[PDB]
């Protein structure tokens, strides 16, 4: 029974993110006054499946470590799967006591992916792109965890669902909307999207690669899924769960379809320039945050409970 | 036109609707009908291994009411 | 280094050690001498050169690991006795590893390599900090778990330091390797009283560090570091080369000066215990350091070395370093003899 | 059987050590350190230590180790040399793995041994505690103290990291 | 080192309230209320023996 | 004060984020002092009962220890009620 | 909201942490007969097995004290069906 | 320690996490407590040169809480001479 | 012992041994006392845990914060080496010896 | 058990999807220092030190359900504020700065 459970979680991640691709490259089309696939398929809908199977049969085209060459992508995509298995859906797959501390945990783990290839690319010059990506993203790590403590404080406790019940009535994102600019940002420049996308800005001035996108798409969904339980928690009814379901799609699907419209709208950030947007911006506020929303419920004697 | 969008979204929301309910209705199937029981604690644990010996069948989601008393 | 820079990991160097000396549970301990170990390392780089860089790596090294035996000898006593108190450890396995983690970080034979070799690369005040400073927080450590030490261990760590002290410093000619070690058969002194007295341990310990202070003191008014520099001191300042005779004659233990004192003291102990030979093979042995106390006297103030023209240029000049406290060092290292019996403050 | 988990893990933990402690390139003896940290996890969270597992996985292969994976790709070895091609990393390699297997063989057979010192074989489920029903966690109570109880701890704690970015800074500017 | 007393099988014997979690915890509240007499004699009787086999009357 | 002014607004026009994380962090240290809440955080959590209150012996001279849970001797959560 | 809301969650915890002291009585008294069964059963089958052993006292306490002692896993299960052994201890951390 | 300012102070800089018996968060006992304060109270006070030998008995009954040996020990004869007799087929076991 | 101890043990000693007899890369050297942390950190928490000594359940938090700060002032003398001859090896650490 | 069967099913699932992707049909007959820049070893360590402060705010949800609140607070703070310090200082010294 948990086995295809597991497998009911699986599958469809995959296939959501093989219609992302679809629906990112629409959105941008309409946004740029065009209109994006509709050939391949009625409304382009059959292109993820040709995108598909061209990639795997494409010749995959000397690594400098045979083990670590094959681990980055391993290491990636099994990751990215195992930060979906804590979401409470509003049920979890597996309910973690401390699953916000297993997400953090995992997440922390991605950029050994980053790092392996770049020891495997056997170059010098894409090693140096790999430390480069690599310290943007511990960067950015360092705010996450300080925006996370700082909401978990007004939740009382590390469990995902616990989220669901602190929103009862009202969405985090009212208390902590500073917050949730700032981790919304944040959580770009972790997946390296654009304004943040310097790992293919900087670069250019089959089927291992598909691995690697998947597992990049995965984590763009699973991150804008965790930013809605986050701030913008829906009510659960328990006699009638998939009602929570609906909503807490439409609310992540249009999170990720922010990320779409953002990358339509903005230049892309110079590398040190992200650099002191973390450093002197984003880290000083949210270090005054994390002082503030520790203070505050004790002031307010709003402290939530421990279970 | 932009809702020729759509089909695209709503293919990918149908796929992240499927792991919530898939769950949900995996545990009220393995639970008895009833919300599969959330157990954080040494506590809750215990009572719910009191429960699998009370079920009289090994099942800790079986409830036993005054009609065992 | 930015002064108030270098006060601020001055103080955490001290506040190191003073948790160490403050402290009852076993964790404490160990953070003391993590911190006191970070604050250290960026005085012995502060000069920036290969050599500076060797010796703090070096140094390192030695610390990181003795501190990781530390920690075993903790959670190994945990294991067995459920508590963490600084006192006796109740297992002999801990006990020796607690007892070469503190000989590895005292740098006493066996373990004695890195210390001429680190002094040699850092400069005086932090080689003055390092062979006295540095020996307050395990010495500390060893004045509260000697009921628990193996006898026959720290008595071979003892008289291994008072060998290999007495000869390595035979062949130096460079200050600061002479005064590592130096330091290597002192250190041999205060643990070899130790299990009998440990006052006397504080005693030794005291006065070593008083001695020790004013010959660094005296190095550093002249920036001497090697013998054939130290020999010119008598055609620039006589007095200074009275001064640096009269505190060799004390280190090396003669009468009626103060460094004749630890060793009579534990000599005392020791027969008391009817400990006669090993106090006697100290005793012969300390001779070896009186030798090359002895041959740079000969070299500084007892002859007149050949000098060099551009010398003439330094008589003009005062010496301007601080020189902080040596008036005061001198003559403790020197004049403390007849005080003897106020040992008994240290009880 | 599964009431060994314990015991296996900790036997992985030390060919996991075994692997690094050879000392292969770099490269690969970061990972057996990380493979190693990650073992060592788990068997800190079979008994009861949720958070101080995840604080492995966080902090000592999440922060520390991915550090050390940054500097070795920066300063010690961009190319890994080929595992155990070294023949005394393979003669240390082989020599420990042998040791942990017999080990490892006896205590099972005899359900102890004495290496050096004598260790129960069993299993390490018989030293459980067997009364808990509490309504919390006691490691997170325990954990949580470090602000009513341990005010000196985190004066000292505090401190010494801010002389490590102070110390750091000084020993890098050069 | 002498033998651990222990009370025999037939001691022990009472009769069970076999009812489930959910049973209780909806009872817990008048529970406490009707039965606080001897439930508290009890537990002081555990807590200041420290031992249950000198509680089990 | 009017060079207090001067200094405040020029850092306003110059370093905004700055200023404000100074003004949250100097109101998060600050507020706790100044709050007539603060107090009551203390008392919840106090009055949440984690482990069992053991009883005590009755020595016949404690008219102030309830003998039952629902007499009226003994610590009142009233207070938490109505708050 | 949010200090309203948590109010009234801490009220609502009071509650559920008074349901469980209502119980513990019930539940203290029922481990009791539990574990010393166990026990009990355990002598047993120790009196049987360890008949013919020299010098063997059946039920000896390896203590010098005769406090009571809360016995550990292996005193308890130590001869039980390794099914019920995992679940008294793997059985709450392995759960979900 | 070796300058004992806590006490000279009052100050509790690191008492308070030197042994399991003292006072925890919402009095959560450790396993060995009752031995522990057993082998504390005997020993207090008399010194550890007098409580090594005078207090044997309560700090080997401590021992044996904090390791267990003498109880694994004797857990491992009765399932070691079980198996014998179950291989001999001479002992059959209760459900 | 329990059964665990064993292995937690053997673990420490082969890191140290590992420590002890140096190859070339400093690093290496560097990776065995961060392995001697980890075994202490485990064995230090198992018995924290199974003894149930409740406030002694941040000290392995502790030991990791110190020693993790340990080893960041580590890595930062490798790297000053590292400028200074291009490489970590330690043959190149023997300016020392005169 | 539910834990070890998801990781070893979302990791096993990984490697079978990088076999096929390494081996389908064709068709066909026929350790220096890496150019070291110390501002990235920097950052590097800037986010090690930070990141083990982090690990000591974690417990704060757990330490605010504490009756010696006076405490816990200041000390919350005390450990923010130094947090504060470190980046204040690295600013002023020229630590984050990406020039020369
Ligand atoms: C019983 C066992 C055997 C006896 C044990 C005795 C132990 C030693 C006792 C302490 C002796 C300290 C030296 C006495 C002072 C002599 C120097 C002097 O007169 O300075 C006057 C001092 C400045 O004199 P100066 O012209 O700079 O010359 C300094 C000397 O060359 C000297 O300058 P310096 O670089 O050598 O530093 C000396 C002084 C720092 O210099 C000073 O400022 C004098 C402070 C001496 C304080 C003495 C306190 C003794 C009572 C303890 C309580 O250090 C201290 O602070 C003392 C600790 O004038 C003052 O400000 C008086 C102090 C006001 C407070
Ligand atoms: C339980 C306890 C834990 C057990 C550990 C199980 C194993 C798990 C791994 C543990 C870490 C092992 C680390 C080994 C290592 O990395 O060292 C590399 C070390 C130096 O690395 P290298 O740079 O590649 O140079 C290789 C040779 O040294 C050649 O370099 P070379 O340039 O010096 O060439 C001349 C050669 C000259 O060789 C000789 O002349 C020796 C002949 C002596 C005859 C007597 O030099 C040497 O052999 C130096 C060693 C001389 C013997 C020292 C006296 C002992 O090479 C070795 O010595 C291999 C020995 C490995 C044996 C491991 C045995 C472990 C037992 C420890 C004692 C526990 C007893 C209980
Ligand atoms: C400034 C532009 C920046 C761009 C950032 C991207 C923003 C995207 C944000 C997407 C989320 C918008 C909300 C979508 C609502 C979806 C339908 C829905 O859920 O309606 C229910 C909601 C009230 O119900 P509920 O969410 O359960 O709140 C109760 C508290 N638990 O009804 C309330 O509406
Ligand atoms: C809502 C506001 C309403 C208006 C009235 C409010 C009044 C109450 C608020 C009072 C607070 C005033 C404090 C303002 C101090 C700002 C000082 C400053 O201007 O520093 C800027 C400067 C760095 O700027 P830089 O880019 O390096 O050089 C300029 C070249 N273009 O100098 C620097 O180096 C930056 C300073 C060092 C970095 C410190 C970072 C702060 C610490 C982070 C945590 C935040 C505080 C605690 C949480
Ligand atoms: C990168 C590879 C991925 C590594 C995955 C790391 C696994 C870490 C899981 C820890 C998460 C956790 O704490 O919960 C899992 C479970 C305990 O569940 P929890 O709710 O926290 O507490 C008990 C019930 N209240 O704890 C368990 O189920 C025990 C699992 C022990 C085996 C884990 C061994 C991992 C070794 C990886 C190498
Ligand atoms: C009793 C013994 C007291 C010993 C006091 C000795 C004071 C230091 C020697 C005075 C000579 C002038 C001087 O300033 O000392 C040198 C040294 C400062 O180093 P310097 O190279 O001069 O410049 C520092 C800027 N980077 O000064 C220092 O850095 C201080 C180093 C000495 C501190 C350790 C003293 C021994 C331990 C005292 C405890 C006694 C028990
Ligand atoms: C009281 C109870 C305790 C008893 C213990 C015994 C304590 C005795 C040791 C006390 C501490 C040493 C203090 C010695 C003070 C020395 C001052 C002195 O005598 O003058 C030195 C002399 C002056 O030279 P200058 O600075 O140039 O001024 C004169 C200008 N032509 O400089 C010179 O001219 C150099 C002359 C060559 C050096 C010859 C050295 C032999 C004389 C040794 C005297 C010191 C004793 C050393 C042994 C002790
Ligand atoms: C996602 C599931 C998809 C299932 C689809 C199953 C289809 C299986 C049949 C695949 C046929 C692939 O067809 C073949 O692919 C390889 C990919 O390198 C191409 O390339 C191959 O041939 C050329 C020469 O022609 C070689 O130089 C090259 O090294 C080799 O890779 C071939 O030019 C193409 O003819
Ligand atoms: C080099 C740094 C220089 C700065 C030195 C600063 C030293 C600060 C010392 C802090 C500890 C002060 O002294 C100690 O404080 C705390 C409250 O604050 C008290 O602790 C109190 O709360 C906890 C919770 O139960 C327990 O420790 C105890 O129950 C209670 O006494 C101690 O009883 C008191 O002895
Ligand atoms: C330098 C090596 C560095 C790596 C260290 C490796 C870890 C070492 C683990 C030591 C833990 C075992 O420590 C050892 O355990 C046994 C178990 O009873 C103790 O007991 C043993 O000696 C005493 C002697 O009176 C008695 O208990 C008994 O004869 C015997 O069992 C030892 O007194 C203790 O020294
Ligand atoms: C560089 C070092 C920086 C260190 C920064 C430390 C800043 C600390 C600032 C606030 C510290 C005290 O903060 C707050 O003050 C009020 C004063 O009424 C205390 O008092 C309040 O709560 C207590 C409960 O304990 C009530 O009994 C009291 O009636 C109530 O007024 C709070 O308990 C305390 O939480
Ligand atoms: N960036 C875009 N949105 N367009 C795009 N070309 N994406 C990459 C195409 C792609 C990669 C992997 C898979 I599996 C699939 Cl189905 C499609």
């Amino acid at each position: 029974m948990f086995m295809i459970n597991i497998l009911m979680l699986i599958i469809p991640i995959l296939l959501a993110v093989a219609f992302l691709t679809l629906v990112e490259r629409k959105v941008l089309g309409y946004m740029q006054l065009r209109k994006g696939p509709n050939v391949v398929g009625p409304y382009g809908l059959l292109q993820p499946i040709a995108d598909a199977i061209k990639l795997f049969i494409k010749e995959p085209l000397a690594t400098s470590s045979a083990s670590m060459f094959i681990l980055a992508p391993i290491m990636a995509l099994g990751l990215a799967l195992t930060m979906w298995i804590p979401l409470p859906m509003p049920y979890p797959l597996i309910n973690m006591n401390l699953g916000v501390l297993f997400m953090l945990a995992m997440s922390s783990l991605a950029v050994y992916s980053i790092l392996w290839s770049g020891w495997a690319s056997n170059s010098k010059y894409a090693l140096i792109g790999a430390l480069r990506a690599v310290a943007q993203t511990i960067s950015y790590e360092v705010t996450l965890a300080i925006i996370l403590l700082s909401v978990l404080l007004m939740s009382g406790s590390f469990t995902l669902s616990t989220l669901i019940t602190t929103q009862e009535q009202m969405w985090l994102i009212l208390p902590a909307w500073p917050l949730a600019m700032m981790w919304f940002i944040s959580t770009l420049a972790e997946t390296n999207r654009a304004p943040f996308d310097l790992t293919e800005g900087e670069s250019e001035l089959a089927g291992p690669f598909a691995l690697f996108f998947m597992a990049e798409y995965a984590n763009i969904i699973m991150m804008n899924i965790f930013t809605a339980i986050l701030f913008l928690g829906t009510s659960h009814n328990p006699h009638m769960p998939e009602l929570y379901t609906i909503n807490f799609t439409i609310k992540s699907l249009l999170l990720t379809m922010s990320f779409l419209w953002i990358r339509a709208s903005y230049p892309r950030f110079r590398y040190d320039q992200l650099m002191h947007l973390l450093w002197k911006n984003f880290l000083p506020l949210t270090l005054a945050l994390c002082m503030w929303h520790v203070s505050l419920p004790i002031l307010t004697s709003g402290i939530p409970p421990q279970t | 036109m932009w809702f020729e969008v759509l089909p695209g979204i709503a293919v990918m929301g149908v796929c992240l609707f499927i792991p919530g309910m898939a769950t949900a209705r995996i545990h009220r199937f393995s639970n008895g009908g009833k919300e599969k029981r959330v157990a954080h604690y040494p506590y809750q644990w215990y009572l719910m291994e009191r429960d699998r010996r009370v079920s009289g069948v090994n099942r800790s989601y079986v409830s036993k009411g005054l009609e065992n008393i | 280094m930015n002064p108030i820079i270098f006060i601020i990991i001055l103080l955490t160097i001290m506040l190191g050690t003073i948790i160490v000396m403050i402290s009852s549970h076993w964790l404490l301990v160990w953070i003391g001498f993590e911190m006191n170990m970070l604050a250290i390392i960026p005085i012995m780089m502060k000069n920036h050169n290969p050599r500076a860089t060797e010796a703090s790596t070096k140094y390192f090294l030695t610390q990181s690991t003795a501190s990781m035996l530390l920690m075993m000898a903790v959670i190994i006593n945990l294991m067995f006795s459920g508590q963490w108190t600084v006192m006796k450890l109740f297992n002999p396995m801990a006990s020796m590893l607690m007892t070469m983690a503190l000989a590895m970080k005292l740098g006493m034979a066996p373990f004695h390599f890195w210390v001429p070799e680190v002094t040699q690369g850092i400069p005086l005040s932090s080689g003055l900090i390092l062979l006295t400073w540095q020996k307050l927080a395990p010495m500390s450590v060893l004045y509260q778990i000697f009921p628990s030490i193996n006898l026959n261990l720290i008595l071979t760590l003892s008289v291994l330091s008072i060998l290999i002290g007495g000869w390595g410093g035979l062949n130096q000619t460079q200050l600061r390797k002479i005064m590592a070690y130096s330091s290597i058969a002192h250190m041999g002194w205060m643990t070899a009283v130790l299990p009998y007295n440990p006052t006397m341990t504080l005693l030794n310990l005291i006065i070593y560090i008083i001695m020790t202070s004013t010959m660094f003191t005296m190095f550093m008014a002249n920036s001497t570091t090697t013998t054939l520099s130290l020999s010119h001191t008598w055609n620039k300042t006589p007095i200074m080369t009275v001064l640096i005779l009269a505190t060799l004659l004390s280190m090396g233990g003669l009468p009626p000066l103060s460094g004749f004192m630890p060793k009579w003291m534990i000599i005392q102990e020791m027969t008391k215990n009817n400990s006669i030979i090993l106090p006697t093979f100290m005793a012969i042995t300390a001779l070896l350091n009186l030798y090359f106390y002895m041959r740079l006297t000969y070299s500084t103030t007892l002859t007149m070395f050949p000098s060099t023209n551009n010398m003439k240029m330094k008589w003009q000049f005062p010496l301007m370093k601080k020189m902080t406290f040596l008036p005061t060092m001198v003559v403790l290292s020197t004049m403390m003899l007849p005080l003897t019996p106020m040992l008994s403050v240290l009880e | 059987m599964m009431l060994y988990i314990v015991f296996i893990l900790s036997v992985i933990f030390v060919m996991g050590f075994v692997g690094f402690s050879s000392k292969p390139s770099p490269i690969y003896g970061g990972l057996g350190l990380i493979v190693s940290g990650g073992v060592g996890c788990g068997i800190v969270l079979n008994f009861g230590g949720s958070f101080l597992g995840l604080m492995v996985f966080l902090i000592y292969l999440g922060g520390m180790m991915v550090v050390f994976g940054y500097t070795t790709a920066m300063a010690t070895e961009q190319y890994p040399e080929i595992w155990l091609s070294n023949k005394a990393v393979l003669g240390a390699f082989v020599t420990g793995l042998l040791m942990e297997f017999f080990m490892v063989y006896y205590v099972l057979k005899d359900k102890e041994v004495e290496v050096v010192f004598e260790f129960n074989g069993l299993g390490d489920w018989v030293i459980y505690d067997t009364g808990d029903s509490g309504f919390f966690s006691e490691e997170a109570m325990g954990i949580a103290a470090l602000y009513s109880y341990g005010t000196w701890l985190v004066i000292v704690t505090g401190w010494s990291l801010l002389i490590g970015v102070v110390v750091i800074m000084e020993i890098t500017r050069g | 080192p002498g033998i651990v007393e222990l009370p025999s099988l037939e001691d022990l014997k009472v009769q069970e309230v076999k009812v489930s979690s959910s049973v209780l915890k909806a009872a817990a509240h008048h529970y406490g209320a009707q039965c606080d007499k001897p439930n508290k004699e009890f537990m002081l009787c555990r807590w200041e023996e420290k031992d249950p086999r000198r509680c089990l009357e | 004060a009017e060079r207090v002014a001067a200094f405040l607004k020029n850092v306003w026009a110059k370093e905004p984020v700055l200023v404000a994380s100074f003004a949250i962090a100097g109101l998060a240290v600050i507020l706790p002092t100044l709050s007539p809440y603060t107090k009551y955080s203390l008392m919840i959590n106090r009055a949440t009962p984690y482990n069992y209150p053991v009883p005590l012996r009755d020595d016949g001279n404690m008219p102030d220890v309830p003998s039952h849970p629902q007499d009226p001797q003994g610590p009142s959560l009233e207070w938490l009620k109505r708050l | 909201s949010m200090m309203k809301w948590n109010r009234e969650r801490r009220r609502l915890q009071i509650e559920d942490f008074e349901a469980r002291i209502a119980l513990m009585p019930l539940l203290q008294a029922e481990k009791d007969r539990r574990v010393l069964q166990m026990l009990r059963e355990n002598l047993e089958e120790e009196a049987t097995v360890m008949k013919d052993v020299p010098g063997w006292k059946v039920g000896e306490s390896v203590f010098h004290t005769t406090r009571w002692v809360t016995p550990m896993m292996g005193e308890l299960y130590g001869l039980r069906a390794s099914e019920e052994v995992l679940s008294a201890t793997y059985g709450f951390i392995w759960y979900t | 320690p070796f300058f004992d300012v806590q006490k000279r102070l009052g100050v509790d800089l690191d008492r308070w996490m030197t042994i399991q018996s003292a006072e925890q968060p919402h009095k959560i006992p450790s396993r060995c407590h009752a031995f522990e304060k057993e082998w504390i109270e005997c020993a207090h006070g008399i010194g550890s040169i007098r409580a090594e030998k005078e207090c044997k008995i309560e700090f080997e009954d401590f021992r044996e809480c904090l390791l267990r040996q003498k109880t694994m020990k004797r857990l491992h004869a009765i399932r070691r001479q079980r198996e014998k007799l179950i291989k001999e087929g001479k002992y059959t076991p209760p459900p | 012992m329990s059964m665990v101890y064993m292995n937690i043990m053997m673990a420490f000693t082969v890191s140290l041994v590992g420590l002890l007899m140096y190859r070339s890369h400093l690093m290496s050297s560097l990776l065995c006392l961060e392995g001697m942390m980890l075994s202490l950190f485990v064995m230090a928490a198992l018995t924290i845990l199974n003894s149930h000594f409740t406030l002694a359940s941040m000290m392995p938090i502790i030991l990791l914060v110190f020693a993790a700060c340990e080893a960041a002032l580590g890595l930062s003398l490798l790297v000053m080496v590292s400028n200074t001859y291009g490489t970590d090896y330690v043959q190149n650490l023997n300016l020392l010896q005169c | 058990m539910n834990l070890m069967l998801a990781l070893l099913t979302n990791f096993t699932l990984a490697t079978l999807l990088v076999i096929i992707a390494f081996w389908l049909p064709q068709l066909n007959v026929y350790s220096a220092r890496l150019p070291f820049s110390m501002k990235f070893f920097l950052v590097a360590i800037t986010f090690l030190l930070f990141d083990l402060e982090i690990a000591l705010l974690l417990p704060l949800p757990w330490a605010s359900q504490t009756a010696n609140l006076n405490t816990m607070l200041t000390m919350a703070l005390f450990l923010i504020i130094l947090l504060a310090v470190s980046l204040a200082y690295e600013w002023t010294q020229k630590g984050l700065e990406w020039t020369e």
